This record gives C-alpha cells, structure tokens and sequence, in this order.
C-alpha cells in the first residue's frame, strides 16, 4: 500500500541518507524538519562535490527549493 | 413516514429531512443532536446533500417548487 | 456593490487584439491574444515567433501561465480606456 | 483520470517510469513510485541515476522527490 | 474601388493554409498598386488576383513578405528595384499576365532569394529559348510554371549561352 | 519582527545589491511596510559597466538581493 | 465541395507540393483548404474542398488531364 | 524546526559561514528570524574569487527569497 | 512611485527610465496603476546590446517584478 | 470576490499536438488531461531527442506549473 | 398502455433550443455551459455553511415529490412529479430549460438512471416500469407485473446493469433481466411485502429490508 510524504519523511528522519543539490552539490547529514515549506537542517554534514570528498561541515541550513533528494 | 434519511461521505454527521420542515444534524461520534436549519413552509419529504458540491443542498414540496440552500 | 478589478478591465479590453512577449529563452512572440485569467494566466490563438538571429516560425496556439513568466506587451487601444 | 490516480494506476501496476527535473538540472531517474498526496508529491524507490555527461548509472534506495521540482513523468525506457 | 487604407481594414485578413498571415485583395478594380504602406510589412502573403494591376511598381519596402499573388492581372512592366523594395519575398507569381520580353525579368533577377515564379499564359512562353533564359539567368528558382527542372536542362540552358 | 524596520527604514544610507551583480549606493525617504524601496541622491555600480550618478531611483525590494546597513542604525531596537 | 484527387506527382517533396498545388488553386479561385500526405495508401493523392461549386467547376475544367510536373493529375 | 537553528545562533552571538549562488562566500553574524528565513548580517567578512579580493561590512541585510547556503561555525571568533 | 496610490499619481507626466533582467534599458511615459505594480508605459524605446541596436515600439504594460531598476527624470511631456 | 473558471480547454481536448521543452527538444503526443492543478497528461507520445534517436513515450505526465508549451496539428474550429 | 396507443396519443414532445452550441456533443453528461470540472470528486473540501436559493424552478404543474443526481456530478438534477412528467435542472447558478420525459397515466413514484447514466428507469402507478433514452426521449421497452411493485434497485456491477431486483406487494423478491424481461430467479423467506433492499457485497450477496 502507499504511503504519505509525511510520515515517509518522518521514515526518512533519523535515519542516514543522501542528498544532491541540483547545483550538482552533494552532502550527507542528518535531518530533523518539519515546516510547511518543507525545509531541511543538516548536523555535522559532510560535503561532496563531483563524487570527490571536500570537508565535514557542522550544522549546515538549506532552502527546499535547491533541494531535491532524501533517502537512506 | 419514509423521510429520505441521507449519509453523505460527511457521515461523521447524519443529516435528515422531516415533515415539520426542518433539518436536524446529529454527530455520530457523541450521538448527540445538534442542527438547526429550515426549508420550505410546508409539509414534505424531500431531503438531499449533493454528491459533488461541498455547500449546497437541495429540497422540494408539494407546492411544485424544488429549493437550494 | 462592487468596485475591484481594475486590471482586469484593462486586460478585457486588450482582449481580441494582438500581442507580444518574450520568454526567459530570450526569443519574441507575436500573436493574437483571447483568454485572460486573474492568476494572468494566458492563451493565445495564432501565433508567429522570431528568434535573435533570423529564424521565425508560426504557432496556432501558446497557452501562458500568470506565474513563471516575463510579461507580455498589451495593444495600444487599451491607452483610450 | 488525474495525476494522482493515474501514480495509483503505476504503483498498483508496478509500473517503471522516468522521471525528469526542472531549472539548471540534466539527470533522469527510473524507478517505481509508492507515494499520493493532493500536491503530488513523489516517493521514488529502486531508483538508478544517470549521470548524462558519462551515461552511467548508479544504484539508488528509497528516495523521496518533491512535486515541484518535477517536470516530465512518462513511463521509463532503455537507454544506452 | 480604390486600394486606400480603408479597404485593407474592412477586406478579410486570415491565415492561410500553410499558416501565413494573408490578405485578401481579390477583384477590387484595383488598377495601381499603393497604400500598401499601412499593412506596415505585417502580412506574409499578399493576394492581388483578379484585378486590372496594370504595372508592377510602386511597392514599399517589406521584409516578412514571403509570397505575392498576381494571378490573371494585366502587368506588362517590372520595375528594377523591386528587389530593393521586396529583397525577401522567394515566390512571385505572375500567371496569365501580359509579360512578352526578357527585358521585363531582368529586375527579377536581382532578386537573389526568389525561388518560385510562373509564367503559364504569359506571351514570353512562346518565345524562343524562353525556358533557357530563365534558367540562366535565374539560377535561384527552383520551380517553373508549376513543373521541375531537370539537371539535364539546367546544363543545357548553361552550355547554350556559354 | 522585520516588517517594523521596513517601515522605520528611512533617511539612512544604504549599498544595495541586485540580481544582475549590480550593486547600488542611496538614500532612503520612504514610509511603507511593503519593502518597496525609493532612493534619492543615487550612484549605480553596474557589473562591466563605469559607474554613474542618479538624482533619485526607485527598486522593487523583493528583487534586491542584499542591503548593506550603515552603522550608526541601531538595528535592535528596530527588529524588535 | 469534396473531392478525391489520384494520379498526382509522388516525386515532389511535401512542402514544395503543397506550395504548388496551393498556388494552383488559388489561381482559380478563393479555395483555400488542402491536406496531402505520403503514406503509402495515401501517397499522390489529396482531399480537397472548395468554397462555392462555381470556383469548383471552373477549375475541375482546367486541371482534368492537365500536365503537373510532367505527370496528368485526375480530380472527381 | 530550521528557526531554532536561527534562533539559537543568533541567541548566542556565534558566527555563520555563507556562500552564495556562484561566486563569493561570507562569514557573518545574525540576529533576524523569520518563516521566510530573512536574515540581517552584522560583523560581515566577504571573501570571493573575482584575484581574491576582500570588503568589510559592518551591518548587512540579508532577503529570504533570493536564497543562499547557511552553514553555522561557532568556531570561528566572538563579539 | 512603487505601488504606492498617491505616490504613483505624482510621477504621472514625466519620462521614466526601467531596466530589466536581459540588461536593455527603457525609456517610456506611463498613465496607469495597479496596486500590484503593474503599469501601462507608452511612447517606448529599447536599446540592444550584441554593438549598439535600437527600434521603434509599440504600447506596452510592464510587470514590476521583471524591473530590476526604476528612475524617473524629464521635461515636460508630449501627449 | 468571485475569481475565474479554467480555460475552455475542451475545444482543444483529445487532438495531437507536438510539444516543444527547454534545451531544443521534441515531443509528439496526443493530450487528454485537466485538473484545477492545471497539469497536463499525454498519451501515445514519441520523444525526438537531441543526442540519439526516438523512443515512445507510455502514458505521460507533466506537472503544470513547468513547462506548457504545444503545437497542435489540427486546425480550431 | 401499448407501444402504439402512447405514441399515438403524442405522450413526448420536443420543445429544447439549446440542444447543441459550437459542437455536436451530448449536453447531459459534460457541464458544456461551464468551465467548472467536467466530473467531480466526492469531496472538494471541508464543508461550509449554505447561502441563498439560486431560482424556484417555475414550471411544474404538480407538486414535486423525489429528488435524484445526475451521475458523478451535482450540476444536473432529476425531479419526479405527481404531473406524471419528468424534468431535469441546473443547480450551478443557472436556469436554463431541459427536455420533458413523460408517459405514465398515473404519478411517477422514483426514478433511477442506469449506471451509465445514458438510460433511467421509471416507477408509476400504472404497474410498469418503462425504459427512456434520455439524448433521444424515446420509450421501447415494457414489462408487465403481477402485483404491485414496492422497490427497484439495479445490479451493483457495470456489467449486470441489465439485472435489476423487484420486491413486490406479494412478500417474494424475483429477479429479472432488463435485456429478455424474465424472471431468472425467485426468493421467498420474509413475512409480508418487501420495502428495500441493500447490497452488503457488490456482486456476491445482498441483503433486503420488508415489513418482516
């Protein structure tokens, strides 16, 4: 059976995913976020670009717009 | 009498017509009554919710007439 | 009474004359505008397009939408309103 | 029909679409749907990513794509 | 009738078949060309068929027209700078018209982009070498009173005059 | 809340920055809680363009990208 | 108004066609309103209507047996 | 909810690293919170990659729809 | 001018400048508002960059979130 | 206040259209689909890409707010 | 009556203007003289408080007494009549006339479209059941009865629409084939004559209510 967005996104919290920007940055973090426009806020985030490791970032803020993935 | 007794896919309240000219809403989950709408100005059975619209209902009497709320 | 909409009535008078926009890609349209919408969704029937180099074409219709668009060039008769 | 009850007619099918995504993106994703909401919003799972600038793909699980974002759904094919 | 402004008004303007925009002209006793100004190049095609036009001149300067229409007119004359004042136009047609000399299709063939014309019932049909002139010197047009052109006749119109 | 300095916004001088990467340097007179900006004694830095002066100029506030703040505008008692 | 066009050139390109056989009819007359098509049933022929039986007859005259790109077009 | 990231940083003075949408890079600190994420810059460090090139500001402000990456470092120094 | 009612009736009868997102720049009167900032600009010339190109305008209705800038600067007008 | 009804988009209903999308691509498809979303579905599409050949596309959604774009091959009446 | 005696006596006429515009499409089913959804959802939103009467309907000679919808959709409603006739109505602001049904020499007591909606179906007074076609207003179908009949309900499944239940004065239930009109199947277990029935499965098993 299907499943809602929401509770899918409260599956998808806590657990270990990965994210892509569509500027063609990635980055894996954890997520806790409920907001009505669906934003995101990643802790201790480490930062990909090109499939190449940059650097482990703290506690990063990012609009929904620029991102378009969640899953683990 | 056969009052068109209606269960719209708001169930959760029962609606209903009567003879009197009245509506009368009741809640399913208190089983209590509490509606307080009237139609017409006099004695019929007729009662409808429409199945597509989200704030308008429809009666009619025997004075030849049909009348929306 | 009523009294709002004024855009609206300028958008109904500019109604069944012709029109141009440009989009974000950067080309022109040229075309003959009857449809309007208070979101200023818009449609319009026959259509010709120029791009920025020498390569025109004609559209029978284009469909706008109000919301993720540049704007549009109203006729000159709505200046008599 | 309506998008929404057409995403039913994919998932109660199993049905395999791509789909495509909007702004300054060039990445398309195959994979089976199991997600309804009013906004259409999208739960993409056993999904494979690829990367247009090498034509390779990568295995992807479980993820979830917002609506708005979405441009083009159309049922996936090979390519090569 | 007169060809003044009014008349373009209140004759029909509609797209064509192949989705041009064009003007209808047709029958309207019209016996020179001018006002044409006021369409202000926003016709595609313009049609004149029918009428008593008894010389091809007069015409302003437009760039969108791509294909006229002069069907069963009485021209006689071109005048030389009709490629300056049509240099885009690619089909001009002149059937059933009163052109009897080469001299008249020498304005044409300053038209470097005119592909399609036609002569059927024109006088210079019947003159000698009148297709070979035509190929030669109008190398550009790619149909002839309705008909293809052989490679064949392409080099033969070449090695006649050469 | 940021609609109070919108509005009290106003006399002070401010480097605005546009979409275009174009930055600009003016004087506020405006009383509105709209964000809509109005500039008066103006100069315009443009990307790959001189500079110019402007006697007044006028910018939709959503479209600005960022306000450069002069500091002797206490702030706090204006984001309160 | 309609008509069922045969024995039509196969050789010339669709839009060259087209333009021809729309110079063509508009020489005789206010017709306007063709679609050709190359399939292969569907090659050389066309469905054509016509706006008055008048314009209709004068040019179903000419073009009955008329020599079109070195080949006779029928019309009925 | 992502405020209280906002709220928290600006309740304790710390210093934010920022990066924009293509070319510059900025280390600020905040004091503005909003659903619309609108945010005010004071003690502003702005680093970009035209040479690199540096400019100080002294008080910024900062709208929430042409939005820009936040990434928090307490580390950095203090006012 | 922005929006505002009574602001927009006193910039009538001048000669306005706007530049847009594509980086042309627009010279034009203006005898309209919407609340919304939607106005009505009349008498328009556009400059083109590739060189230098300018053309002859029609009538024409702006949308303010297009405009990036907005000045307004000149003689009295002709109607 | 009062607002606006949908497009008479009846009229255009049902008939095939080509569909043009960012980055100089092709679609060809027949369209049947409304919503107060304003989205549009295609069916019994064929895609004509910039980078190889062609491929069917079976039974197509595209979210409206998007792209809205269309070429129609038969003329309104 | 028989097939040539309610002909004859003229018992439907044509009286409709706006059968068409712009297209020759059916005007029942598609909401043509609006721009509202074509079919709708059960459920648009959160229900609201009602407002005003939109018009009186004027025009019945009789007192109106069952109210029926159109299928998946409230533009369009079906009123019974004790006049004998049967007319529909628009309800979405509107108050434009639509086609008059009629062929029943005693009041008309419900009615019931087929779940295509193309056809409905007719209970009088008269002991028949007639079968109207509602684009062509025209009547070719007549079944007699025994005793009187108490309830109609068709089949739950598309497919059976031909299928349709009978309870009668006499305490039986039979079932009957709208297509051949014979009785495939009668059921006898309750006191006294049958007033409902109500499917609790659909195409397996139903249950009925009657004054047992």
């Amino acid at each position: 059976q299907p499943v809602n967005p929401k509770p899918f996104l409260n599956s998808l919290t806590g657990k270990f995913v990965v994210c892509k920007l569509k500027w063609g940055m990635e980055y894996k973090g954890v997520l806790v976020a409920v907001d009505s426009y669906m934003n995101l806020q990643l802790a201790h985030a480490e930062e990909y670009i090109d499939g190449n490791s940059q650097g482990n970032l703290g506690e990063i803020l990012i609009r929904c717009n620029n991102v378009l993935y969640v899953g683990g | 009498y056969a009052c068109n007794i209606d269960f719209s896919p708001d169930q959760s309240f029962l609606i209903s017509g009567d003879a009197d000219g009245k509506l009368f809403i009741w809640d399913w989950r208190t089983h209590k009554i509490v509606g307080k709408w009237k139609a017409h100005d006099s004695t019929c059975i007729a009662a409808l919710w429409h199945p597509h619209e989200k704030s308008r209902m429809i009666t009619a009497g025997w004075d030849g007439l049909i009348k929306m709320w | 009474m009523t009294s709002v909409g004024v855009p609206i009535k300028i958008l109904h008078e500019a109604e069944g004359h012709m029109v141009t926009l440009e989009t974000v890609t950067g080309e022109v349209y040229r075309g003959k505008l009857s449809e309007a919408e208070d979101n200023m969704n818009c449609q319009l029937a026959e259509t010709v397009v120029t791009f920025r180099d020498g390569r025109s074409h004609q559209l029978d219709n284009v469909f706008i939408r109000g919301n993720k668009i540049r704007f549009m060039i109203l006729p000159d008769m709505l200046k008599n309103a | 029909v309506q998008p929404v009850n057409l995403i039913f007619r994919y998932l109660q099918n199993r049905t395999r679409v791509q789909i495509w995504l909007y702004e300054d993106v060039t990445h398309r994703l195959e994979g089976y749907i199991i997600g309804f909401d009013e906004f259409m919003n999208v739960v993409f799972d056993e999904a494979e990513e690829v990367n247009m600038k090498t034509k390779g793909r990568n295995k992807i699980g479980r993820i979830l794509l917002k609506g708005d974002n979405i441009t083009l759904i159309h049922a996936a094919q090979q390519e090569a | 009738v007169r060809l003044t402004t009014e008349l373009f008004a209140e004759r029909p303007q509609f797209v064509n078949s192949v989705n041009m925009r064009e003007i209808n002209l047709r029958g309207q006793k019209i016996p020179v060309i001018e006002n044409m100004g006021v369409t202000r190049d926003q016709f595609d095609v313009i049609d004149l068929t029918d009428n008593d036009i008894r010389k091809l001149d007069n015409f302003p300067t437009f760039s969108r027209l791509n294909t006229l229409y002069l069907h069963n007119n009485r021209i006689n004359y071109i005048a030389p700078d009709i490629a300056t004042k049509l240099p885009n136009l690619k089909t001009l047609a002149l059937t059933n018209n009163n052109i009897c000399e080469l001299g008249d299709i020498e304005p044409l063939a300053e038209c470097k982009k005119l592909e399609y014309v036609t002569f059927i019932g024109n006088p210079i049909t019947h003159k000698d070498n009148y297709r070979m002139y035509m190929i030669y010197k109008l190398p550009t047009v790619r149909v002839i009173d309705f008909n293809r052109v052989r490679l064949t006749e392409r080099e033969a119109a070449k090695k006649m005059f050469k | 809340k940021l609609v109070r300095f919108l509005m009290k916004l106003s006399h002070e001088t401010v480097n605005i920055e546009l979409k275009n990467g174009t930055q600009v340097s003016g004087t506020i007179m405006g009383v509105d809680v709209a964000m809509n900006t109005h500039l008066r004694a103006v100069s315009m830095t443009v990307k790959n363009k001189e500079p110019v002066k402007l006697d007044t100029l006028s910018i939709r506030g959503n479209n600005i990208r960022y306000i450069i703040l002069p500091d002797p505008l206490a702030l706090d008692t204006l984001l309160i | 108004h309609t008509i069922y066009v045969n024995n039509l050139n196969e050789k010339v390109k669709k839009d060259e066609l087209k333009r021809s056989l729309h110079m063509v009819f508009t020489q005789f007359g206010e017709i306007i309103q063709l679609m050709s098509f190359r399939k292969e049933k569907m090659r050389g022929q066309a469905h054509i209507v016509f706006k008055e039986v008048s314009s209709a007859s004068n040019a179903l005259r000419a073009l009955q047996g008329f020599p079109f790109y070195g080949k006779p077009m029928r019309i009925q | 909810g992502p405020l209280s990231i906002l709220t928290n940083s600006v309740k304790n003075n710390h210093q934010v690293l920022i990066n924009c949408r293509n070319n510059k890079k900025l280390l600020g600190r905040v004091k503005a919170f909003d659903r619309h994420c609108n945010m005010v810059l004071e003690n502003v460090k702005e680093m970009w990659t035209e040479v690199a090139k540096d400019r100080f500001i002294s008080k910024m402000f900062l709208r929430g729809d042409s939005v820009i990456l936040v990434v928090k470092n307490p580390l950095a120094q203090a006012e | 001018t922005i929006s505002k009612n009574n602001k927009m009736m006193a910039h009538l009868n001048y000669r306005m400048k706007i530049i847009l997102q594509d980086g042309r720049t627009f010279i034009g009167f203006f005898k309209a508002f919407d609340k919304h900032m939607n106005i009505l600009l009349a008498e328009c010339e556009e400059h083109r960059q590739i060189g230098e190109e300018k053309r002859i305008l029609g009538l024409v209705l702006v949308r303010g979130e297009h405009i990036v800038s907005m000045t307004v600067d000149g003689p009295p007008p002709r109607d | 206040m009062s607002k606006t009804h949908p497009p008479e988009l009846k009229k255009y209903m049902d008939k095939e259209m080509d569909l043009k999308l960012n980055g100089n691509r092709r679609v060809s498809g027949i369209l049947r689909g409304f919503d107060p979303f304003m989205n549009m579905v295609i069916d019994e599409a064929v895609e004509y890409q910039k980078d190889g050949g062609s491929v069917n596309l079976g039974m197509t959604v595209i979210r409206g707010n998007s792209v809205v774009i269309m070429e129609p091959k038969e003329r309104i009446s | 009556k028989e097939d040539s005696e309610q002909m004859a006596e003229e018992s439907s006429t044509l009286h409709l203007k706006e059968a068409e515009d712009y297209q020759g499409r059916s005007f029942l089913v598609p909401p043509s003289f609006t721009g509202v959804n074509l079919r709708e959802d059960y459920v648009p939103e959160r229900c609201f408080v009602p407002k005003k009467l939109v018009h009186t309907y004027r025009g019945h000679n009789k007192g109106v007494n069952f109210l029926q919808w159109f299928p998946k959709s409230a533009h369009l409603f079906l009123s019974c009549s004790m006049d004998t006739k049967i007319k529909l109505w628009e309800v979405y602001d509107r108050q434009r006339v639509v086609r008059t049904y009629a062929g029943h020499k005693l009041p008309v007591r419900e009615v019931a479209f087929n779940n295509e909606g193309t056809e409905f179906l007719s209970a009088s007074f008269d002991r028949y059941v007639k079968l109207w076609d509602t684009e062509t207003g025209q009547v070719k179908q007549r079944f007699h009865t025994g005793h009187v009949p108490y309830c109609l309900k068709y089949h739950p499944d598309d497919d059976k629409n031909h299928m349709f239940l009978v309870g009668m004065q006499n305490k039986k239930i039979i079932q009957w084939d709208s297509r051949s009109g014979e009785i495939v199947q009668e059921y006898d277990r309750h006191l006294q004559a049958v007033n409902s029935i109500t499917f609790f499965d659909k195409n397996r098993r139903f249950a009925s209510t009657s004054d047992d």
